[PDB]
């Protein structure tokens, strides 16, 4: 809902790392379940325990990656500095994608984890800083 | 000295010219001013007939006095 | 009220896993007209105590093209089962 | 059979018309309901089972799609209870509204809505037929469109031209090539609507002519990417530069025509300072052109015309208003200063 | 024939060079101006236009 | 998109079957039936994006 | 934008019109041009300089229609000019009269290099 | 020798002309009208 | 232009229209006459500037730059003929439309009067020349090629769309260069960053960098019947100048980020001319040239400040005209010797000793004998970038001594002895062969006379 990121932008700012990723692990964990749900019905009819689907484990990837998703923000957001900035949000992108590198083995796939999940992560903090909207009204 | 008046001119035609062509610009680029002035901020108001959506015609209303009093 | 909630859950009996899915094919298109009757009856609620008293034609013309849009699928079924015998929803040949 | 054969084909038309000139919830309900059932004896003809085991799936997909806009529409009977076309009243019933009449519209989910039907149909004489079906829906989301919650039909947009820039790699069959991209102009096309409803039937007209174009050169033998090869050499070579007069203006290049929706797209886009939606938007457009290039590489380029049998005849096809087709399809982007005047 | 395929092509140019003049018959704006370039009494800037 | 063929000439489809009180065949009215003359009233040459406001 | 169901109303009478031998008439059916000889080109025609009336009448098409295409044209943003300007003219506040001053006042930035 | 069908060919030169007589009679017209209004 | 496409158009219902084998000294014959009618109405005077007639044309005033575009199509028709003569001739005539296609749309843009009619004449190319790699051109891996033709230029040119509109609903139109004299400022942002990232970016797809410039040897290694269209392609990779027009004006004040376009096109100008010692093509071994002391201009632009504009003009024209005769070098010596692989050519310098000396002049354009068009431009470069700093000499310097040795590496490579084969390659180059060898160097030194003419604003 609209509700988590409302309470996302607002309070941390980078501090209070105990409800910081309390709260960003939540989109982590809510985005593994929709792929879930494709993964027993369009991948064919599984195990007698539904959902029993083909690889599985997707929650398991997803609620960890939401998990350091926040995690490597407050962390470093407190340390350097205290802003949030776009080289400071930009370490959340790397190690956060090699989860996805650890995980289904490196070499290929792990190699480009760092690569494309570090520049789009910096992006957004940037986009709320100039003032961007995506969904905009006259 | 026979080169020019056989073939072109000099500051009577390419001056004047720039001063004809750059009054077709303010014309141009200052109505192109006034579309974003006008059609995206209208807003509210809807009072230029750009915004105008159809509601309801009251044409084809009644007023008979029809068989129950309390309606 | 509560008789629009009840009936509100009768027209979730449309449910897609169970409108196209299993096979016996014909437990499939049985609710589909069976989705008819959630629907005339939920408006002739509306249109009846509210009397409108000219909104009465559109019920009836909705069973008109309920049953209509019903006798077409049905011929096709038939169609199915002319050269196989058997609905069985399983049968599939011409893939995406 | 030959007299009734027009007169089935008649009856369709006519039910788009009443979708378009109607008043009234009830009107444009049996509308394309009659529609939905003047379809399905062209689908037959030949009685093959292929044809029944493709127009039954094609039947109960929009049979639904019928049958759920009445739940749409008894909820503003009983919400205020007036029936002219208009806005909902209701955030749960605009959500009813749209996302039942994208079916028939088919979006980037309900997938092999398309591909399984327009694939396994024998007639590949016309299946010209579904751009009546992208027709007549249009026709009414121009009147539903000052009540939508905005986000919902921004992101079947987003995700339509997603997966029909992704269809057609794995593809040889020509119908599923032509049955992909149908999904890609029905993004822009939507995409534009919050934003000045006017102008998108000039996306509409633009994509109805270059299919109009596409299928009736392919009326010549090919159903086959392969029997593509098999044609400048053996039917006509003049053929072969036509068809590539085409599929690289459906790309969408600025010296041919095929471009100037998209031109005009962003002008009307921007202004409203919406950028990183049309930025997205046009660079997936790139990997529209990488069906027909990889595709144009097999009839142009002479790729072995085997299976000796020289066709020393004549040709008499009905090549009904061919010719003055691409016409507006290449030459018209100068042509174009206001083709937002005459339409809106 | 007389070989319209020849010459007759680049006999195009003063026949877009006709056309040539038709823009600026048109582009009669200012007369006054300040450069001399001034149309000031004479028929030398009223000329070629 | 809606072309109305039914304005210029003069003939109704229906436009009657259209809100709560148009014709009532011998003039028994509706419940509602007051605030529909009412609700028309306030936005007739209203170009309704201001009708909500 | 009322008396809907028009092709081009009664009230475009005040138009020049956009008259003949503009270079867009000249180019609708110019193209025409081009386009019949691609009908003989299909059915093997061999010739390319075919039969004059299959010649012709592709001329006579585009020409009527594109003059009878300009006329809305030329009406419609004129019809879009006739609301605006009154627009323009009433809601000064909406239309600031804004004081023109010369380059004494503004002191830019300055960067040089 | 010269076999046309020798109905439809005139019919469209013909009717050409008819469109050109049309086109002049619209427009000489409405030339007039311009000036007869404004 | 008054009249200059008007007359060109009118040459192309004269292909098919003719004929037989008339159609080629018949389209010389027309295309000549031309090249006076530029020469005459253009080359005037000449202080800021001289807006042409209308909405249309600026009449190229402060570069030329039009004379050159001329030039070429009166020259690869000649070229040509050595290799297409083997087909029908309604499939010849569409192979001499296309090229004069080519011209029409360049002779109405490099003048262009505009922004948004640049950009769909700056994209109005890439459709003729893609036709000419797909047919009629050499061995496989052609495809590929064609589609690493596409998908860089068209990958990057579609932000200008998103850019260019941006402006003109912000301030003003930009349908006059001329109207732009109320430019405001451009302050650093994470805005506007990108508003000038967008607004160059496209223009270094075309005029390569270090990065993303694979493509450029495979149309030119993978390339047309001997030199046809890579003739061509050269004014195609030149004709980039539209940064002159845009970043003149136009948020200039933005130099804070310049320094990884100055750094990467330096560094990567020293190794690209070294990549190529090793090569074993002959297409390809210009190719490479044809980067470096490309890539010398870049550098000029975006550090301003003229004294770099001067040099910056007339090295556009400098391999322009170069590498044009080194690629009619290379498409001859193929016609004789059916593989373009340059180790094969040993034993040359006996047979043809008439075009020997055509090897030495050409490449005596690299070296470049200061009294010429090519190391008159240089020494303007050096002129401004030492000014910025003193390092800037030392990279620079060395792409004028690696060049050196790399235009001498294919000389000595034409003598050796005794040639171990070809009782093929008799030929003792024909009229063909060296009177468009011809008229390269004729206009270049020429040129070198007095050289006022080849000078900017500036
Ligand atoms: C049977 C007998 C027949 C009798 C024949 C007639 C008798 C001979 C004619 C008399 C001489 C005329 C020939 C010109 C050469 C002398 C020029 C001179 O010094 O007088 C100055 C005199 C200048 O006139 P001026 O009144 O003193 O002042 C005007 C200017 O302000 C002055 O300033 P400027 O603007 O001219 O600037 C100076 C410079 C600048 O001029 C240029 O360089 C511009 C040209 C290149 C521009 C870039 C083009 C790129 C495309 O001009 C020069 O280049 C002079 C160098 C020599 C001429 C160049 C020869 C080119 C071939 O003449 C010229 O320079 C005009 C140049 C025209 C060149 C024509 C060349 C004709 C050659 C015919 C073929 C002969 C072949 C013989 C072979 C024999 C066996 C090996
Ligand atoms: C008797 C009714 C016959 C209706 C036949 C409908 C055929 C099916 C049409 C489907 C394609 C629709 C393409 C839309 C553009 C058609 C050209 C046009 O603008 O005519 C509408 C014209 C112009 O419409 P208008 O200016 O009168 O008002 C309607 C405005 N629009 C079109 C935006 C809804 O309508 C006519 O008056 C006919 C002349
Ligand atoms: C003289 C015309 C050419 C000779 C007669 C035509 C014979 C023919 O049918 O050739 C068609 C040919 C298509 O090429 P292709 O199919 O690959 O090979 C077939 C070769 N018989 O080539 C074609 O003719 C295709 C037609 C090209 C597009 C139509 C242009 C018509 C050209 C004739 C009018 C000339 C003026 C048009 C150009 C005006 C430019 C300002
Ligand atoms: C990645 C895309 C990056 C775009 C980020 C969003 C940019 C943006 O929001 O626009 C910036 C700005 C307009 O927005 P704003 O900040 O509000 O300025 C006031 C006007 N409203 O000003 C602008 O309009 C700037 C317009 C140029 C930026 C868009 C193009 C940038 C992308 C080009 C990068 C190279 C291409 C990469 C993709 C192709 C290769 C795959």
């Amino acid at each position: 809902a609209k509700t988590v990121l409302r309470q996302y932008w607002d309070i941390p700012e980078g501090t209070e790392c105990h409800r910081k990723t309390y709260a960003t692990t939540s989109i982590g964990g809510a985005a593994g379940l929709v792929v879930s749900a494709y993964s027993v019905a369009l991948k064919t009819p599984t195990s007698f325990l539904e959902g029993v689907a083909r690889t599985g484990r997707y929650t398991f990837t997803a609620a960890a990656i939401g998990a350091i998703f926040g995690l490597t923000s407050c962390i470093s957001a407190q340390v350097r500095e205290k802003p949030d900035d776009p080289l400071n949000y930009l370490i959340g992108g790397c190690a956060g994608g090699l989860i996805l590198g650890a995980r289904t083995r490196s070499y290929g796939i792990g190699a480009a984890a760092c690569a494309y999940m570090g520049l789009t992560a910096a992006l957004v903090k940037m986009g709320q800083l100039e003032g961007w909207q995506v969904f905009a009204e006259p | 000295r026979w080169i020019a008046r056989t073939f072109f001119d000099g500051p009577e035609k390419n001056y004047e010219r720039t001063m004809a062509i750059l009054q077709i610009e303010a014309e141009k680029a200052e109505l192109r001013l006034k579309e974003l002035e006008v059609r995206r901020l209208m807003r509210a108001r809807g009072d230029g007939p750009w915004f105008h959506y159809p509601t309801i015609d009251k044409e084809l209303i009644d007023h008979s006095p029809k068989a129950t009093p309390d309606n | 009220s509560m008789v629009y909630m009840n009936i509100m859950m009768a027209f979730t009996v449309s449910l897609v896993g169970l409108l196209m899915y299993r096979s016996h094919l014909m437990s499939s298109l049985l609710c589909l007209e069976g989705m008819m009757l959630s629907l005339f009856v939920m408006a002739a609620l509306t249109i009846l105590n509210s009397h409108f008293t000219l909104a009465s034609m559109m019920p009836i013309i909705l069973l008109v093209f309920a049953a209509c849009e019903a006798a077409l699928g049905l011929s096709l079924l038939v169609m199915v089962s002319n050269t196989y015998g058997t609905d069985y929803v399983q049968n599939l040949n011409l893939l995406q | 059979n030959p007299i009734i054969f027009i007169i089935i084909l008649l009856t369709i038309m006519l039910g788009t018309i009443i979708v378009m000139i109607s008043s009234h919830w009830l009107l444009v309900w049996i509308g394309f309901e009659m529609n939905m059932l003047a379809i399905i004896p062209i689908m037959m003809k030949n009685h093959n089972p292929r044809a029944t085991e493709a127009s039954t799936k094609y039947f109960l997909t929009q049979s639904t799609a019928s049958m759920l806009l009445m739940m749409a529409v008894i909820i503003n009977l009983m919400f205020s209870g007036q029936w002219t076309v208009m806005k909902l009243f209701n955030p749960m019933a605009s959500m009813l509204m749209t996302m039942a009449l994208a079916m028939k519209l088919g979006m980037a989910p309900f997938h092999f809505w398309v591909p399984e039907v327009t694939q396994g149909i024998p007639l590949s004489s016309g299946l010209i037929l579904l751009t009546w079906q992208k027709l007549a829906p249009m026709s009414v989301l121009y009147q539903i469109f000052p009540s939508i919650n905005l986000n919902l039909i921004l992101t079947l947009s987003v995700l339509s031209i997603l997966i029909g820039g992704w269809g057609g790699l794995n593809q040889t069959q020509l119908r599923k090539i032509m049955a992909y991209s149908s999904i890609a102009h029905m993004g822009w096309m939507t995409a534009v609507l919050p934003y000045n409803p006017t102008m998108t039937l000039l996306n509409l007209i633009i994509y109805i002519i270059m299919t109009s174009t596409m299928f009736t050169m392919f009326m010549a033998n090919s159903t086959t990417t392969t029997l593509s090869l098999s044609h400048t050499w053996n039917k006509t070579p003049i053929m072969t530069v036509l068809i590539l007069a085409t599929l690289l203006s459906m790309g969408g290049l600025p010296p041919l025509s095929g471009f100037m929706p998209k031109w005009m797209i962003i002008q009307e886009m921007t202004k409203n300072n919406s950028i990183i939606l049309p930025t997205f938007m046009a660079i997936t457009a790139l990997l529209n052109l990488y069906f027909y290039m990889r595709l144009t590489y097999s009839t142009t380029l002479t790729m072995f015309p085997s299976t000796n049998n020289m066709k020393m005849k004549w040709q008499f096809p009905l090549m009904k208003k061919m010719t003055f087709l691409p016409t507006m399809v290449v030459l018209s982007t100068m042509m174009l200063p206001l083709t937002p005047m005459l339409s809106v | 024939r007389d070989h319209w395929v020849h010459v007759l092509v680049p006999m195009g140019f003063v026949f877009g060079y006709y056309l040539d003049r038709k823009n600026d018959e048109k582009l009669t704006a200012f007369r006054n101006k300040s450069l001399l370039y001034k149309r000031e009494l004479k028929p030398n800037e009223e000329v070629t236009w | 998109p809606f072309f109305d063929v039914q304005k210029r000439l003069g003939v109704d489809l229906d436009r009657w079957m259209t809100i709560q009180s148009a014709e009532q065949p011998h003039k028994i009215p509706s419940r509602c039936h007051a605030f529909e003359k009412e609700w028309i009233e306030c936005a007739h040459g209203i170009g309704s994006i201001r009708a909500e406001k | 934008g009322r008396a809907t169901f028009q092709f081009l109303p009664d009230e475009a009478r005040s138009l020049p019109p956009p008259k003949l031998t503009d270079p867009r008439l000249a180019f609708v059916g110019f193209l025409g041009y081009c386009s019949g000889l691609i009908d003989n080109a299909i059915r093997r025609r061999p010739v390319l300089l075919a039969g004059l009336h299959r010649q012709l009448l592709y001329i006579t098409s585009f020409v009527f229609v594109g003059y009878y295409l300009l006329k809305r044209q030329d009406y419609m943003y004129a019809v879009r000019d006739h609301d605006m300007f009154s627009y323009i003219k009433s809601h000064p506040e909406d239309f600031p009269e804004k004081d023109k001053k010369t380059y004494g006042e503004v002191f830019e930035e300055f960067h040089p290099v | 020798h010269g076999s046309p069908n020798w109905l439809k060919v005139g019919l469209t030169l013909g009717t050409s002309v008819f469109l050109w007589i049309y086109l002049i009679k619209q427009h000489n017209e409405d030339v007039l009208e311009y000036k007869r209004r404004n | 232009m008054l009249k200059y496409i008007i007359p060109t158009i009118m040459l192309m219902p004269l292909t098919w229209l003719s004929k037989n084998n008339m159609i080629w000294v018949n389209s010389t014959a027309h295309s000549l006459l031309i090249s006076f009618t530029s020469l005459l109405l253009m080359n005037q005077f000449g202080d800021n500037s001289l807006n042409f007639s209308l909405l249309f044309f600026s009449d190229s005033l402060s570069t030329p730059l039009l004379i050159l575009t001329m030039w070429l199509l009166p020259l690869m028709l000649m070229a040509s003929q050595h290799h297409l003569s083997k087909e029908n001739l309604t499939r010849k005539k569409l192979f001499i439309t296309m090229l004069i296609s080519l011209q029409l749309f360049l002779i109405m843009t490099f003048t262009a009067m505009e922004l948004i009619l640049f950009y769909i004449l700056f994209e109005a190319t890439l459709v003729p020349t893609l036709i000419i790699i797909t047919r009629w051109g050499n061995q496989t891996e052609r495809l590929n090629a064609g589609l690493y033709f596409l998908f860089y230029t068209l990958a990057g040119s579609l932000p200008l769309l998103v850019a260019l509109i941006y402006i003109q609903n912000t301030v003003g139109s930009l349908n006059f260069l001329m109207l732009q004299y109320w430019v405001q400022p451009v302050h650093n942002s994470w805005s506007n960053v990108f508003m000038w990232l967008a607004c160059m970016m496209a223009f270094m797809v075309k005029m390569p960098l270090y990065g993303l410039h694979l493509w450029l040897p495979k149309a030119h290694v993978e390339a047309p019947i001997a030199g046809s269209m890579v003739l061509a392609a050269v004014l195609l990779k030149l004709g980039g100048y539209g940064m002159l027009r845009i970043t003149l004006i136009l948020n200039p004040m933005t130099d804070f980020m310049a320094y990884p376009f100055i750094m990467l096109s330096l560094w990567g100008m020293i190794m690209t001319s070294s990549i190529c010692l090793r090569q074993t093509d002959l297409k390809s071994l210009i190719a490479y040239s044809s980067v470096s002391h490309m890539a010398l201009v870049i550098v000029a632009i975006l550090i301003q400040t003229p004294w770099s504009y001067m040099g910056a003009t007339a090295l556009m024209i400098a391999h322009g005209l170069t590498s044009s005769m080194l690629f009619c070098l290379a498409n001859s010596n193929y016609e004789r010797i059916h593989s373009r692989t340059m180790i094969l050519a040993r034993g040359l310098q006996t047979l043809l000793p008439l075009m020997a000396t055509w090897w030495l002049l050409a490449s005596l354009t690299n070296l470049a004998l200061p009294p010429t068009i090519n190391l008159i431009g240089e020494l303007f470069v050096v002129m401004s970038t030492f000014s910025w700093s003193n390092i800037t000499i030392i990279l620079m310097g060395v792409n004028m001594v690696i060049t050196a040795l790399y235009s001498l590496y294919m000389l000595i490579m034409t003598q050796r002895g005794k040639y171990t084969y070809h009782i093929n390659n008799i030929s003792p180059s024909f009229t063909r062969e060296n009177a468009l060898m011809s008229l390269h160097i004729l206009p270049l030194l020429l040129l070198t006379l007095n050289p006022k003419i080849i000078l900017g604003p500036l």
